[PDB]
RNA sequence: CGACUCUUAGCGGUGGAUCACUCGGCUCGUGCGUCGAUGAAGAACGCAGCUAGCUGCGAGAAUUAAUGUGAAUUGCAGGUUGAUCAUCGACACUUCGAACGCACUUGCGGCCCCGGGUUCCUCCCGGGGCUACGCCUGUCUGAGCGUCGCU
RNA sequence: AGCCUUGAAGCCUAGGGCGCGGGCCCGGGUGGAGCCGCCGCAGGUGCAGAUCUUGGUGGUAGUAGCAAAUAUUCAAACGAGAACUUUGAAGGCCGAAGUGGAGAAGGGUUCCAUGUGAACAGCAGUUGAACAUGGGUCAGUCGGUCCUGAGAGAUGGGCGA
RNA sequence: GGCUAAAUACCGGCACGAGACCGAUAGUCAACAAGUACCGUAAGGGAAAGUUGAAAAGAACUUUGAAGAGAGAGUUCAAG
RNA sequence: CGCGACCUCAGAUCAGACGUGGCGACCCGCUGAAUUUAAGCAUAUUAGUCAGCGGAGGAAAAGAAACUAACCAGGAUUCCCUCAGUAACGGCGAGUGAACAGGGAAGAGCCCAGCGCCGAAUCCCCGCCCCGCGGCGGGGCGCGGGAAAUGUGGCGUACGGA
């Protein structure tokens, strides 16, 4: 995802826990050179990442 | 008195202003306190000030200072023209007693120097060219 | 060597942006700013320098303030009314 | 719809609310369809969620604010927000009440001896 | 630097962002009067400040 | 004369209002005479022109009777494209040729609500001059 | 013409030496205008010889006598033919040249 | 360095004076405020007279003008105290008073 | 591009130099 | 005749003078004469479907509401119970900065209240409100081998 | 009751002339929107120079030069095109105090891929750190952050217009 | 010890108006993305740069070329 | 020793306020040169100017005589014409340099403290009621609190006043 630079890992996983209604297991973040704050959010093994990218739209 | 500030000696310049030590300053040690006093209370308005004390190495003065904001003074109609804008710190500007001697303004032949608002207004008016339309 | 070899020594650096006027010219050991003064409570401006002081006036920024300022004066500063709805 | 504000302003806070979470789910799809690369349609309706977001909370901020100034109204100590906000030095000047009183020597005089009405002959 | 601060990395990367060309409609425009971006930095010519 | 302290008489001044207006002072500038039989009826000069008035072009190389539908009205060029008022593009499309509407007259209306209430306040001051002039 | 036009550059001589007119020159960078020719009614930019000031004497006096005598003048000579035909006005045609009408 | 024969003549312009230049351009547009100002005093006391209040016979000082009357800046209290116009009346009805002003004559 | 400034002089003539000395 | 050189003319390049323009100055005059702890001036970073700069704006981010206006905006797309413009009184207004919790790394806190965490059990996480110096009136809590009174 | 889109100004002219001259007027052309005579008024009013200022352009001149650190060759590929790109083979060099593999400061996207060959890379390029699109930097443990050092700097106090 | 309008000043600001002024080397540094690009560690220094046409009608298409470039055709009152 | 007054002095994220900085053409207060001129130069001059510092406002400042005069007297302040390049200052050199009267623009005057009389007759703040509430103001009810006799208010200020 990207993210706002605000954030803390937290606060992106109580986001990604409430908006597509699933758990994660950790966040990692960067700040590209373009400036936005990237998170890398690993999901906890029970969801697939294939299945929940299908449920918000990208392929 | 006021010695010049000056690094040693050392006043570049010609033999008149070489002089450091003997100088004084062109306002009284009385207006210096009611500066001070209303430099350090910015909200407050010195009203005016009196000698109590001095040393040989102090003068001390109290000032007077009143709250322009207070409803003690901002009700009363003798008193408040002291709330208004006008009045910001008399202190700095010589508008108090102690600050009104170092101007030398008055009425007739010893004041002549500041016949106009100051000597400033005075030192202007005289040092104006009117050229008019017609001459 | 005064010249083209002794610029080779030039990597650390004495400025970097000041954080109350932008311009790279706080000075990091002093911990001031040369182009404002940024510790002192005041801006640094002299009168000497006429055109420094153009380049940095009301004028040369937003006003994000005060240019709604002068709109709320030239109706002389209303409050709380709305005009008639239809 | 052409979510308009006035159609907005009798409605209830939680109505307001749920609106509100409806347009914010459907700017976040739009803005998936921008990154996917999706219609020109979407494209020009992203414009379109982003007005209509400021257009309620708009009319929750105003029917929020006017509700408290109308329960601060007859206090004495009313917060900053909702004290005047005209320029700083017209704040700090004399009432309309304290410019307006005079000392009793002064009433006295406006009382006695007050500017008539003349006119002089040729 | 591999090292660097939030404030510097914000500041290069408003840089890295302004330095693109102008699109190609911008100059189907009524009145342009724009050929090319004329502010273009490289990174080579001219440093940049700091 | 001119005798308002208040109205500019400058050259670039005036240049400037004009190149320089706003989009409802484009509307009122780009207005255009109507034609001597709605002149009669309405007791109206003239109106500002609207995307479905018809229209006959008076100067220039598309004069004539032909009476054309306004296409699309361009405020940003101070200009109009009508319906039939166009040329040949190199490759072979039809480009709209612009018209200014000062050399443009209506012959037909548009009446909505606003253009009706316009048309009366207009013959309703016209009246009113007429009376102070009798 | 402004007072401060021409005058607001910082500008040095070169001085001697260095093969150049000797005028003061734009200080430093690295600009088109830089050691360019600065102050001087010759130079691109720069002041121009005696910049026009508001003081200078716009406004004339006349005698009343004079300017009496001037409007006598002028009237005097609105009541012949050849002059105002000289002034080039068409009059062949006016019945008489006092030419006065009702105060209707 | 002078020529033949001129008057020696000492020009003020020593200093930088043309920082200090009062051009009179304001004139016209002064007579006109001052004018407009001056009846906009006079539509507002209405049946008041527009100069003001009668000011008092006064002979000049200083035997050059000893000659010559003028207008005085107020009546004198001894002549309020002799008309019979007490002297805080006398400015509503429009008599100028000045409490400095003494009689000799 | 940037206008390369005015030719940065560095003396070589006066008293220093010893090729081109006159008399004296 | 040749080549080369020189001169003149014609045409063509180089180059941008001259002329004609002019949404810009400059000068003079007039009216008003208005910033900020209710956070200013200035700065930083963001904001457009395609957008770098300028311009406008502030996470409601090339603007919201309201009023006037009455069918557009426009480079290309896409979509009259009011489009678009102007006005602008309602609302909102990120981070520095007088700059305010302490520092200026966006580092480290303290107090109170909410919700997950809990089943007030301490931590943990998120939200919210406070937390600058000086000074005035009053309030509480005090200090004194300061001056006294009573036991 | 001046001239002008039935062609103003400017500019060109082996064209006709006038004036002692400053200059001017006519014809031909180019050009596309203004200009001029006379009586007066006013000035930022006339250039060959100032090592004048700004812009442009010559001769020099297709000249000086593209000479520091030993060195390249053969075939094939792509390509419009190859002394220089790529692959292979050969011969060489740096020779572990490297021309190697990694970092600090500094730089700031130069990193990586794809495309282009205008400009730039002082020959050339199919190549590039160029240009245009797109991508890329993931930490409880690596650093910062924390501590204090030489030092810096508030408060109290002092001084100071 | 103290207050006090008016006449008076105003090269900053908001809003106007005018000119025997200047006319893109002039007039503000700035008629334009100008206190911009750029230079300097910094304080500070500081540009060049207006004009197709009435309307883009901004040259479809054929043709040599790898392309830049051309040759025809076409627009227009005129691409001289 | 304990309690209580008072007086001096502290501490509060105490209840409510106010100051901070900007701009700075105009204005007020300080500080304050040297180029320059004197055909050198030191006093003078430039010049109470430039730079520096502080503070305002829509103007500021000044301002209702411890004034001018010497008349047959004028009558706050400010501004204009004039006085007047004058009186005067000055290596008496270069240079500098007012005011009064007179004519106008404008015009407006007042308040304390003290001296004393009035039962502090005075002021602030908090609670409740009525009115108004986007310049928190008016009236009332409060054995509610404070300030104040180390002096609040009314009369009254040199033109006299009680
Ligand atoms: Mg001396
Ligand atoms: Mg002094
Ligand atoms: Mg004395
Ligand atoms: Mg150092
Ligand atoms: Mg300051
Ligand atoms: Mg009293
Ligand atoms: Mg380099
Ligand atoms: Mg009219
Ligand atoms: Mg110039
Ligand atoms: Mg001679
Ligand atoms: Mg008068
Ligand atoms: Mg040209
Ligand atoms: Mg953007
Ligand atoms: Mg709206
Ligand atoms: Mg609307
Ligand atoms: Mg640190
Ligand atoms: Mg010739
Ligand atoms: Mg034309
Ligand atoms: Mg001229
Ligand atoms: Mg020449
Ligand atoms: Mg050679
Ligand atoms: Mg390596
Ligand atoms: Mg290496
Ligand atoms: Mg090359
Ligand atoms: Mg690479
Ligand atoms: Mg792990
Ligand atoms: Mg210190
Ligand atoms: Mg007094
Ligand atoms: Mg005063
Ligand atoms: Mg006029
Ligand atoms: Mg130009
Ligand atoms: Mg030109
Ligand atoms: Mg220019
Ligand atoms: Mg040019
Ligand atoms: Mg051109
Ligand atoms: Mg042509
Ligand atoms: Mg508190
Ligand atoms: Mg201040
Ligand atoms: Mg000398
Ligand atoms: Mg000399
Ligand atoms: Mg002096
Ligand atoms: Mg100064
Ligand atoms: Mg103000
Ligand atoms: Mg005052
Ligand atoms: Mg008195
Ligand atoms: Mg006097
Ligand atoms: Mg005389
Ligand atoms: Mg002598
Ligand atoms: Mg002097
Ligand atoms: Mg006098
Ligand atoms: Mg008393
Ligand atoms: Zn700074």
């Amino acid at each position: 995802f990207i993210v706002d630079v605000k954030a803390n890992k937290h606060q992106i996983k109580q986001a990604v826990k409430k908006l597509y209604d699933i758990d994660v297991a950790k966040v990692n973040t960067l700040i590209r050179p373009d400036g936005e704050k990237k998170a890398y959010v690993r999901l906890a093994p029970d969801y697939d990442a294939l299945d929940v990218a299908n449920k918000i739209g990208i392929i | 008195g006021r010695k010049r500030p000056v690094p040693k000696g050392a006043t570049y310049g010609k033999p008149v202003h070489h002089g450091v030590n003997q100088l004084k300053f062109a306002r009284s040690l009385q207006s210096v306190a009611e500066e001070r006093a209303g430099r350090h209370c910015g909200a407050l308005r010195v009203l005016n000030s009196y000698w109590v004390g001095e040393d040989s190495t102090y003068k001390f003065f109290e000032v007077i200072l009143i709250d322009p904001f207070h409803k003690a003074i901002r009700r009363n109609p003798d008193t408040q023209w002291i709330t208004k804008p006008v009045h910001k710190h008399r202190e700095m500007r010589g508008l108090t007693s102690a600050g009104r001697k170092s101007r030398g303004l008055g009425k007739g032949h010893k004041f002549h120097h500041t016949i106009g608002g100051s000597r400033r207004a005075a030192w202007r008016r005289r040092n104006t060219l009117q050229l008019h339309r017609y001459r | 060597t005064k010249g083209t070899s002794s610029f080779g020594k030039r990597r650390n650096k004495t400025h970097t942006l000041c954080r109350r006027c932008g311009s790279k010219a706080y000075h990091l050991q002093k911990s001031t700013c040369g182009k404002c003064g940024y510790p002192a409570k005041r801006k640094r401006k002299y009168n000497w320098s006429a055109k420094a002081k153009r380049r940095n006036t009301t004028g040369t920024g937003r006003m994000r303030h005060l240019k709604i300022v002068y709109r709320r004066f030239r109706h002389g500063f209303r409050e709380g009314t709305t005009p008639k709805p239809k | 719809a052409k979510i308009k504000a006035r159609d907005l302003r009798g409605k209830k806070k939680e109505e307001l609310l749920k609106q509100l979470d409806d347009l914010k789910v459907e700017l976040s799809q739009l803005r998936v369809a921008k990154v996917t690369g999706g219609a020109a349609s979407k494209l020009s309706k992203i414009r379109v969620v982003r007005k209509s977001i400021a257009r309620v909370l708009t009319v929750i901020n105003q029917t929020q604010k006017e509700n408290l100034r109308k329960f601060y109204k007859g206090k004495k100590y009313k917060p900053l927000d909702l004290r005047p906000k005209k320029t700083r030095a017209m704040r700090r000047r004399l009432n309309k009440h304290e410019e307006s009183l005079k000392t009793k020597k002064q009433q006295r005089k406006e009382r006695l001896y007050p500017l008539r009405k003349y006119a002089v002959k040729a | 630097s591999s090292h660097k601060t939030f404030r510097i990395k914000r500041f290069l990367a408003k840089k890295q962002k302004q330095n693109r060309p102008i699109p190609q409609w911008i100059w189907m425009k009524t009145g342009n009067k724009i050929r090319y971006n004329s502010k273009r930095r490289h990174w080579r010519r001219t440093k940049l400040g700091l | 004369m001119k005798f308002n302290p208040f109205v500019t008489s400058d050259r670039s001044k005036n240049r400037k209002r004009h190149f320089n207006a706003p989009s409802h002072i484009r509307r009122k500038i780009m207005s255009s005479p109507l034609s001597k039989e709605l002149r009669q009826k309405y007791n109206v000069r003239s109106m500002p022109i609207r995307k479905d008035d018809e229209v006959q072009v008076v100067r220039g190389h598309y004069k004539g009777q032909q009476i054309g539908k306004v296409v699309q009205v361009y405020r940003k060029k101070y200009v109009i494209y009508i319906e039939r008022v166009q040329r040949e593009k190199a490759n072979g499309t039809t480009v709209h040729v612009g018209i200014h509407p000062s050399k443009v007259v209506i012959t037909r209306l548009k009446l909505d609500k606003d253009r009706k209430k316009i048309l009366e306040r207009k013959a309703k001051s016209r009246q009113v001059g007429k009376e102070k002039g009798k | 013409v402004s007072e401060l036009a021409g005058h607001q550059t910082s500008a040095e001589s070169w001085g001697t030496g260095r093969a150049v007119a000797r005028i003061p020159r734009v200080r430093g960078g690295g600009t088109h205008r830089s050691g360019q020719g600065a102050f001087g009614n010759m130079c691109r930019g720069g002041r121009m010889f005696a910049p026009t000031k508001t003081w200078r004497r716009w406004h004339r006096r006349v005698n009343t006598t004079q300017k009496r005598y001037a409007i006598c003048s002028a009237l005097a000579a609105s009541a012949l033919p050849a002059l105002v035909m000289s002034k080039g006005h068409r009059i062949e045609e006016v019945p008489e040249l006092p030419l006065v009408v009702e105060d209707k | 360095a002078p020529s033949r024969n001129g008057m020696i003549l000492k020009p003020h312009f020593h200093k930088d004076w043309q920082r200090r230049v009062a051009t009179w351009f304001n004139q016209p547009a002064r007579k006109i405020r001052r004018r407009k100002a001056r009846q906009a005093r006079a539509r507002r006391i209405a049946p008041r007279p527009a100069a003001g209040p009668i000011r008092p016979i006064v002979r000049c000082p200083t035997v050059r003008y000893h000659t010559k009357v003028r207008a005085g800046r107020g009546f004198s209290l001894e002549e309020l105290r002799v008309a019979g116009i007490h002297k805080k009346v006398a400015r509503t009805i429009g008599i100028s008073v000045d409490p400095r002003r003494r009689n000799k004559s | 591009d940037p206008v390369p400034y005015q030719p940065p002089f560095l003396c070589q003539w006066g008293r220093h130099q010893p090729a081109w000395k006159p008399l004296m």
